[PDB]
């Protein structure tokens, strides 16, 4: 509306060029230097890693983007998930 | 402001007049040394003597009358900072100066022979031997210009401690071979013909730590006699050494002077605190010292009818007896001030006063 | 029993070393040479050398030079070597002599370590030009001179290096060169938050 | 009292007690990384305003070399007519002498107050002062064997300490006086 | 200050000074004693005595001071305790510094350092020495400083969840669910995590802690 | 033989069984041999010792001992050029300290340093001396004899090898000097040792930013007059020759960023090497990639250079490196004010990429609220993973109100009481409360307000005010007000909000201002005699627009401030009228520490009625006292008020009530416009342990205010009122300071130009901000 907003960032922003080097196959070590340190992990049981870049300008559409990765219970990679979210509002 | 509290102490001479010296005549050639610590003092030659300031100025002047001959400027934009000590030899005057130019100029015409650059400023005097002068920069760097036009032959490299003392040491001739002083208290040989070393010996006797006052670099030119030459690093250890090599003869602590001189077979100077003294060459014995002058900023002593002459920086003009001291007399020569050393030669002595310039004396 | 006679900077120089110096070492079949000034007179020279190879051992040990024991066994075989005394023999020379075992090996660390560290100190500022060994050589050739200048560049280098460094080295006399032994020997109110009490003029200045 | 008491507050005492929260079924918690834990321990112990801050004493100084001695309910002192200088020093302060056997070098004397700026507390004590040597020197033995307060005998390990160390100071501070 | 005289009496008249209460005179006498016999008979006696009395007055840095300097120049001691003791209820008691507690004011979302401290002091207290009188008391400060620092967090937690940044909320919340597990204020701040997670679209992850929340609903 | 036991002599530092675990003789057991001697080594190796003395009278080891002197106290006498603050915290670092071992060796150790320092100074006929006087007990008392000399004087600065500049050219700028001006005293001729790297370094950038870059100095040297009074300085140079940029590569592993990089990097060609434009470049670009997230750059720069053309070439080699995300945001030093009053005012939101540009705005944004002293930013890596990081920021609490509460007067002259809090920062929570109540016979006066600044979490700001007035003549008036505000961007803030007041006076002086407002209202009462009364109620809209940009909240020292604020009547209340209200002040910084500082202070005010009705008169403008042109007295400047003939009127006494007769009150007119400029300076008697409390300035300051309703009859034969040319002036100086109790300022201000009844005073001291 009218009262400012400041712009809100909530998680590290990856790009379609850092994404298209990734391939079910690689361990712990090798997504962790493609992409970057997962700011959230599941801290209940499995071990999955989620990459959340979600930003808002204020007063604009909440632009969001998931990518959900499930490792095995050894240190490998086992699923992938991305999410260009949006699912409605 | 409040830390003008030096521990300075230099008791007004005592007043014992005996004998009536006078003076002659006085040129006013100038703002000429002033406050400014240089080595620039008048040089004699066949009855005709030279003197020059700061300014760059140079006046020659007739002896006994006192009649200026010629004179030039040696400026242009900026004073020149004439620096080496007027040193005259056959048909030329040499010159030095702090801008890295020594200038040799031609006598009796006035005009300039040549200048040349060298590295760094040029506080020591020139000294003419072989067909080359020496000039002993304030670099630690000795070179060797042709006696013809410039043309540097040799530049012997020496060191230099970051803190050392103003007024490098004129080197000396003696058979082929020059003798040099240096900023870290070793005293050197060259042969002066290729430039290079023969015997590189240290005298000085420094301490650590607190050291970085004391300096110790000798600045005398080392006199030589027969097969022996003698030095003096600042802080003490005069060294009596062969001249063949740094074979030291005999050595004693006293040191701690800037300027000496020896003949009749005895040893004269000055300490740093201004403590006039004779010494035997034999063995390093002393015949006899004169405490009466301390921290009064003496000169170099010049001898002159069997007299020590000195000045100080009050301008009172001393006379020492050589037989064991006493004053003879004391002269207000001027109230400028005597820095530079006097010259004596052909039974007659000037001393150029920081600003009132060259002052002739008479006994 | 015994006593300190001098403190240096952090090691200590006590009685039991002067004792050994001097009960066991003047003219009592330690060389003879017949020759002795007065027990005061050596004293203090031999306290000066006590006092100095201490200080040498400190400044060695500030580079933390170490020498192992066979450097001390061979120094043991050229002591047997050059007093024509083989070295079992030797070794019971010295332990009737009073320097037994132990004591024996100490000194011969230590003064091995002081003569490393010395010769390494002085060699290191020491220079010579390659120009007056062919004057010298005329003055008399092939290194048969620089020998010579070479050891009297040492003389004088090593003495200037102790003159210096004993003048400034921390010593305090306790109390209470050298020959040695000569063979054996190797090489309103207020309150305080802001509270003011002052004097109608009676208002309160307090301060959060 | 105004002293011997804790400058806050007791608003601390009413914190609520920490419940370990239970894991559901088949799914791990996170792991308890909090280096934060509590060890458990007994009660028995004063808390709030009933604890008391007060400089444990100490047994102070007396002639040279004198080596004091802590113990829970009595003192010791090695010391450098020793026994008879502490009967004196007893009967300078007039503490009466109940029972005396100068043989055996031990006495047993009457109720000693110790009043300290503190009202109820005018503390009585029973007390058996004793020598006996030790090694090459004597040792000094002060034992409590009653406390009161205001008439109630107490048996508070922290009162028996102090009102010894008050004692063995008097002997020492009196034994100085010689 | 104090004219020089020999310590027993002086000593005599500063006890005598700390039993009447006046704290802001009796640490001249002790200072001046310290001072005069650095190392004399009862030195320890007079290190407790000015512990007590900075303490006591107000005047916390400097028993603070006090307190470290006995603690390292006097590692082993029969009663070290009373100092570790002494110096968690000068932390704890630095911690609160207001005009606030007049009001009432819930003193928790400020500046926790002080609190922090106090807890390491008193943790190395209880497991130390837990034979001594003062471990009841220290157990008793040690679970209200741990209650203190977990509604702190929430306290952040819920800043973060008013001002719209989720990814924040989610690891504050897993941060005091690993570090403060069994205080109050995490399950108050769980349906935060809860409501994270729902905002963020990620509901397989949000039904996990809402099963959590709902078998310990009590 | 055997030994039974031991007996020692010193037990100050080392207890009875202390020396015996590092003794290796274990007596109580086996022990014999000379060994004894290296039991002395031994004890003597720990340094808790100063003499030892062993000794075998009997069986047991008779150990004299004599340790070590533990320091009394610290003196030194002679000391003019070093403070004790500085010797006393050397020594802390030195080891040395009131009740700490003494050793000799620190003795040696403090002597050199001193000597040092006093010859880097220029002391070189100094030595300080150490002497130690014993006390009983074994301990010291440390006194420092310091003989201070005379100061050695610079002479020249040669600057011997040039051939391109002159030597004075290039001096000038040395921080050293060469001859002092004879019309400067501020500067001396001192040698300090930094002062000779520094100029070294200047002279460097001096030829390096002129497009000579093949450039070295060969040599310095720092000579000595044998009378250690004159300091020569002499360093020589290698020209060197000029040269041109051939052109800029910029090459690495450059982020996506690589366009704006290079336009950055874009150099017109024929420009000359300057160093000081790479160092621009590097930090520009530094800079750039920082604002994206990569906080932890590698930027380096290779001048190829070929001497064929003179032409050099730049390479830039770039590596980005990894981007950096916040772990979390820490505070530190906020004892009072909570944490959301703190994190709120953040533009860097916890758990997103560090935006470094982020972390500064918001550290300027809580310097900006005026409740802290100190903020301090600091941006540590994690101990663990690579691409983390915390930002802590590390605050000082500032005291911010104070509750007063003080009877006055009385003694039969009436009681004067008076109470009030004044806090904009209310325990903390962020509120600003202001309560404030004066009771005495003459009048009574009551205030309250409140004002909330982050109502919602977004900045919207909402404030309520109540106050009454009523005293004797009678003056009733009591009103209240709500408001509230909301920013339109990161700076700008818009407020609007409504409120009614209410007023009530009777037996008014007669004096034509009041009267003809009355008649623009509609009352026509008598004039020569004053029995009257008057009501009225105001319903009134307001609204205000503020732009803030300021480097602190107290005495700020860079950017400006702007604030307008503008009442207007609604229908339907007794009076209409419309008031419009402007202020400005603007900091410029001229020292780059900003520490000079000239200040430009202006305000301005109109004010007037709606639909034929005049505004009311007890709301007009005034000047004077402080806030304003100081020195002349409080709202008095402008229109006199000028009474009508006095008549039965009201209660007249003998010798008391002795008021078209001119008089030298003043009212008030409806448009004033006053402005100031300032110099701001460091006071010359104190140092930066005050220096960010205390303010000194040199004012000008000009002000006038006039009555925009003029009378060609009645103001015939009286002065022009609404002639606005002209204007009161004043000048001095000022004196300001956050004292204990807020802020306090002084003034002196003598008169400049004044006019007929001004009554201009000299002296002023004011509280509030």
């Amino acid at each position: 509306r009218v009262v400012y907003r400041p712009d809100i960032n909530q998680g590290n922003y990856l790009t379609a060029n850092d994404v298209s080097k990734i391939r079910v196959g690689m361990t712990q070590q090798q997504v962790a230097y493609a992409l970057g340190t997962p700011l959230m992990s599941d801290p209940f049981g499995t071990n999955t890693w989620f990459y959340v870049f979600r930003q808002q300008p204020g007063h604009e559409g909440v632009t969001q983007q998931t990518l959900t990765l499930t490792f095995n219970s050894s240190g490998v990679l086992t699923n992938i998930d991305n999410k260009p979210a949006l699912s409605g509002n | 402001n409040s830390e003008e509290d030096v521990v300075k102490m230099s008791p007004l001479p005592t007043v014992e007049n005996q004998f009536t010296p006078t003076t002659a005549w006085s040129t006013s050639v100038g703002s000429g040394i002033g406050n400014f610590y240089s080595n620039l003092h008048p040089a004699l030659a066949d009855n005709v003597v030279y003197a020059a300031d700061r300014a760059g100025l140079v006046k020659a002047l007739n002896a006994d009358d006192g009649k200026e001959i010629w004179s030039v400027s040696l400026a242009s934009k900026e004073p020149a900072l004439l620096s080496g000590g007027v040193t005259v030899s056959g048909g030329h005057v040499y010159i030095g100066s702090e801008k890295a130019q020594v200038y040799a100029l031609n006598t009796s015409d006035g005009t300039v022979a040549w200048q040349t650059k060298v590295a760094g400023e040029a506080l020591s005097r020139p000294v003419v031997s072989d067909g080359l002068v020496l000039i002993h920069t304030s670099n630690g760097q000795l070179q060797a210009l042709n006696e013809a036009d410039g043309a540097v032959k040799w530049t012997v490299n020496l060191d230099m401690p970051s803190l050392s003392l103003r007024g490098e040491s004129a080197p000396t001739t003696a058979f082929g071979a020059a003798v040099v002083g240096g900023d870290n208290g070793r005293v050197s040989a060259v042969l002066m013909e290729q430039g290079q070393m023969i015997w590189q010996q240290r005298i000085s006797q420094a301490t650590g730590s607190t050291e970085i006052d004391r300096l110790s670099d000798v600045d005398t030119t080392p006199v030589v006699v027969n097969g022996v030459v003698f030095a003096l690093a600042y802080n003490g250890n005069l060294t009596a050494l062969d001249l063949r090599s740094g074979q030291i003869m005999w050595k004693r602590e006293l040191g701690s002077v800037n300027d000496f001189i020896v003949d009749g077979n005895r040893i004269y100077l000055v300490d740093q605190n201004d403590r006039v003294m004779a010494l035997t060459i034999d063995g390093g014995v002393t015949l006899w010292t004169q405490s009466d002058l301390l921290h009064r900023l003496l000169t170099s002593p010049v001898l002159y009818n069997g007299n020590l002459v000195v000045g100080d920086s009050e301008g009172y003009l001393h006379w020492i007896n050589v037989e064991d001291g006493r004053f003879v007399a004391q002269q207000k020569v001027d109230s400028s001030g005597f820095q530079t050393e006097p010259v004596a030669a052909d039974g007659k002595l000037l001393i150029q006063a920081k600003d009132g310039t060259v002052y002739s004396i008479t006994r | 029993v015994d006593c300190v006679a001098a403190v240096v900077n952090n090691g200590v120089v006590l009685e039991s070393d002067v004792d050994g110096l001097m009960q066991s070492v003047k003219l009592n079949a330690a060389q003879a040479r017949q020759q002795l000034p007065d027990d005061a007179t050596l004293r203090h020279q031999i306290m000066e050398r006590l006092i100095m190879d201490q200080i040498i051992l400190q400044m060695g040990q500030k580079m933390g030079v170490k020498i192992s024991d066979e450097q001390l066994d061979q120094a043991i075989a050229n002591i047997a070597k050059q007093n024509n005394m083989t070295l079992d023999q030797m070794r019971s020379r010295l332990a009737y002599d009073g320097l037994n075992y132990n004591t024996y090996r100490n000194q011969i660390r230590k003064e091995m370590i002081i003569s490393e560290v010395r010769n390494n100190e002085v060699r290191r500022r020491i220079t010579i030009l390659p120009q007056e060994v062919e004057s010298l050589a005329q003055q008399v050739q092939k290194d048969r001179a620089y020998r010579m200048l070479m050891n009297r560049k040492f003389s004088e280098e090593a003495a200037s290096w102790m003159q210096e460094q004993r003048a400034s080295a921390y010593v305090k006399i306790l109390s209470n060169x050298x020959x040695x032994x000569x063979x054996x020997x190797x090489x309103x109110x207020x309150x305080x938050x802001x509270x003011x009490x002052x004097x109608w003029i009676a208002g309160v200045g307090y301060c959060f | 009292r105004y002293k011997r008491q804790v400058s806050g507050d007791e608003a601390y005492l009413e914190a609520a007690p920490l419940a370990e929260l239970h894991a559901p079924a088949g799914m791990i918690l996170p792991v308890t990384s909090g280096d934060y834990a509590i060890p458990v321990t007994n009660g028995s112990g004063a808390v709030g305003k009933a604890l008391d801050i007060r400089p444990p004493a100490q047994p102070l100084a007396l002639v040279s070399g004198a080596r004091t001695q802590f113990t829970g309910d009595t003192a010791s002192l090695l010391v450098e007519t020793l026994w008879p200088q502490v009967v004196s020093v007893l009967q300078a302060k007039n503490y009466t002498i109940t029972q005396r056997d100068d043989a055996g070098q031990t006495l047993t004397t009457d109720w000693v107050q110790w009043n300290r700026l503190d009202e109820d507390e005018q503390y009585r004590g029973r007390y058996q002062i004793s020598v006996k040597p030790q090694g090459y020197q004597q040792a000094v033995t002060v034992k409590l064997l009653n406390l009161e307060q205001a008439g109630k005998p107490v048996a508070d390990a922290a009162s028996m300490q102090r009102y010894s160390t008050e004692m063995m100071n008097v002997i020492s501070a009196g034994l100085d006086k010689s | 200050e104090v004219p020089d005289n020999p310590p027993n009496e002086i000593y005599a008249t500063a006890q005598q000074k700390l039993q009447d209460g006046n704290w802001r005179q009796a640490i001249t006498q002790l200072e001046a004693l310290d001072n005069r016999y650095p190392f004399g008979p009862y030195s320890q006696q007079v290190q407790l005595d000015l512990i007590y009395a900075y303490y006591k007055n107000a005047d916390l840095p400097l028993a603070q001071a006090a307190i470290d300097r006995f603690i390292r120049l006097n590692p082993t001691h029969p009663n070290i305790d009373y100092v570790m003791y002494m110096r968690g209820l000068t932390n704890m008691a630095l911690d609160d510094s207001a005009l606030q507690g007049f009001f009432g004011v819930d003193r928790s979302d400020r500046d926790p350092q002080h609190a922090r401290a106090a807890f390491s002091d008193f943790s190395k207290l209880v497991r130390g020495y837990p034979n001594s009188q003062y471990t009841t008391d220290a157990t008793k400060r040690l679970v209200f400083l741990k209650d203190r620092l977990a509604k702190y967090e929430y306290s952040v937690a819920e800043y973060y969840t008013e001002r719209g940044a989720w990814v924040a909320v989610v690891n504050r919340v897993e941060g005091m669910l690993r570090d403060y597990p069994d205080t109050q204020a995490t399950r108050d701040a769980l349906p935060l995590m809860e409501n994270a997670y729902r905002q963020m679209q990620m509901n397989a992850q949000a039904e996990k802690v809402a099963k959590i929340i709902a078998a310990n609903s009590s | 033989f055997v030994v039974k036991d031991i007996h020692f002599e010193g037990l100050q530092r080392v207890a009875v069984g202390a020396a015996l675990l590092s003794m290796p003789v274990r007596t109580g057991d086996t022990v014999n041999d000379e060994d004894i001697s290296n039991t002395i080594r031994a004890l003597f190796a720990t340094g808790n010792f100063e003499d030892v003395r062993v000794l075998r009278d009997g069986d047991t080891l008779l150990v004299q001992v004599k340790e070590r002197p533990t320091i009394a106290s610290i003196t030194f006498s002679g000391n003019k050029s070093v403070k004790d603050d500085m010797l006393k915290q050397n020594l802390e670092a030195s080891g040395v300290r009131v009740g700490e071992s003494l050793d000799r060796t620190t003795i040696a150790d403090i002597e050199k340093g001193l000597e040092d320092f006093y010859y880097s100074v220029g002391k070189y006929s100094a030595s300080v001396k150490a002497v130690v006087t014993p006390l009983p007990r074994n301990r010291v008392d440390l006194k420092l004899v310091f003989q201070e000399g005379v100061s050695a004087e610079i002479q020249q600065i040669n600057i011997v090898g040039n051939h391109a500049f002159t030597t004075d050219e290039l001096i000038s700028h040395f921080q050293l000097r060469d001859e002092v001006p004879w019309w400067n005293v501020v500067g001396d001729r001192k040698y300090q040792k930094q002062k000779l790297a520094g100029d070294l370094e200047t002279l460097r950038s001096y030829y390096l930013d002129r497009g000579y870059a093949r450039f070295n100095i060969d040599s310095t040297q720092v000579s000595l007059t044998p009378d250690k009074k004159g300091i020569y300085v002499t360093v020589n140079i290698t020209e060197g020759d000029q040269y041109k940029l051939s052109g800029v590569e910029v090459s690495g592993n450059l982020a996506g960023h690589s366009a704006e990089i290079e336009q950055l990097t874009k150099i017109e060609p024929g420009e000359l090497y300057n160093g000081t434009k790479v160092t621009k470049m590097e930090d520009d670009i530094k800079k750039l990639l920082g604002r994206y997230g990569y906080a932890y750059p590698r930027v380096q720069s290779m001048p190829e250079i070929n001497d064929a053309d003179k032409t050099v070439k730049l390479r830039v080699n770039v590596d980005a490196g990894n981007r950096f995300y916040v772990r979390k945001i820490r505070f530190e030093g906020n004892d009072t004010s909570k944490d959301a009053v703190l994190r709120r005012e953040m533009r860097q939101m916890e758990g997103a990429w560090l935006g470094s540009d982020l972390v500064d705005q918001g550290k300027e944004r809580l310097n900006r609220l005026g409740f802290f002293e100190t903020v301090d930013t600091d941006t540590q890596r994690v101990p663990g993973s690579p691409d983390q990081v915390d930002v802590v920021y590390k605050v000082k609490e500032r005291n911010t109100g104070c509750f007063n509460f003080g009877i006055g007067y009385g003694t039969e002259s009436g009681v004067s009481f008076q109470a009030g809090v004044q806090q904009d920062n209310w325990l903390g929570t962020g509120y600003a409360v202001g309560i404030n109540g004066t009771k005495n016979d003459y009048q009574t006066y009551a205030e309250l307000s409140v004002t909330n600044p982050y109502f919602t979490v977004d900045g919207v700001s909402l404030g309520g005010r109540l106050f009454y007035n009523d005293f004797q003549y009678t003056n009733k008036s009591y009103g209240t007000d709500v408001t509230l505000g909301f920013p339109i961007n990161e700076y700008n803030s818009l407020r609007a909000g409504l409120g009614y007041v209410h007023n009530s006076l009777s037996n008014m002086q007669p004096q034509v201002a009041m009267w003809r407002y009355l008649y623009s209202m509609g009352e026509h009462p008598s004039t020569s005699d004053q029995d009257n009364s008057f009501k009225t109620d105001d319903f009134t809209f307001n609204y205000g627009w503020t732009y803030n940009k300021l480097d602190r909240g107290y005495f700020p020292t860079d950017g400006s401030r702007v604030n307008l604020t503008g009442k207007v009547t609604i229908p339907g209340s007794d009076n209409e009228y419309y008031k419009v209200t402007l202020d400005t002040a603007t900091y410029v910084p001229i020292d780059d520490d900003h520490k000079w500082v000239v200040l430009g202070r202006t305000r301005w005010g109109y004010g007037d009625g709606l639909g034929g009705k005049e505004m009311p008169f007890y709301e007009n403008f005034y000047a004077g006292g402080s806030s304003t042109v100081r020195g002349f007295q409080s709202n008095t400047i402008g229109p006199k008020a000028v009474y009508f003939p006095h008549q039965a009127s009201n209660y007249d006494p003998d010798y008391d009530y002795e008021c078209l007769c001119k008089s030298d009150d003043a009212v008030g007119g409806n448009a004033m416009a006053v402005a100031s400029l300032e110099f701001i300076t460091p006071t010359p008697f104190i140092s930066d342990k005050y220096a960010n409390s205390v303010r000194t300035s040199f004012f000008w300051d000009m002000g006038t205010v006039w009555d925009t309703n003029w009378d060609s009859s009645q103001y015939s034969g009286y002065p022009d009122y609404s002639d606005p040319s002209n204007i009161r002036m004043s000048a001095g100086i000022a004196l300001q300071w956050m004292s204990p109790l807020g802020p306090l300022v002084f003034s002196y201000a003598q008169p400049f130009k004044k006019y007929d009844g001004d009554k201009a005073e000299q002296f002023q001291f004011n509280i509030g901000k």
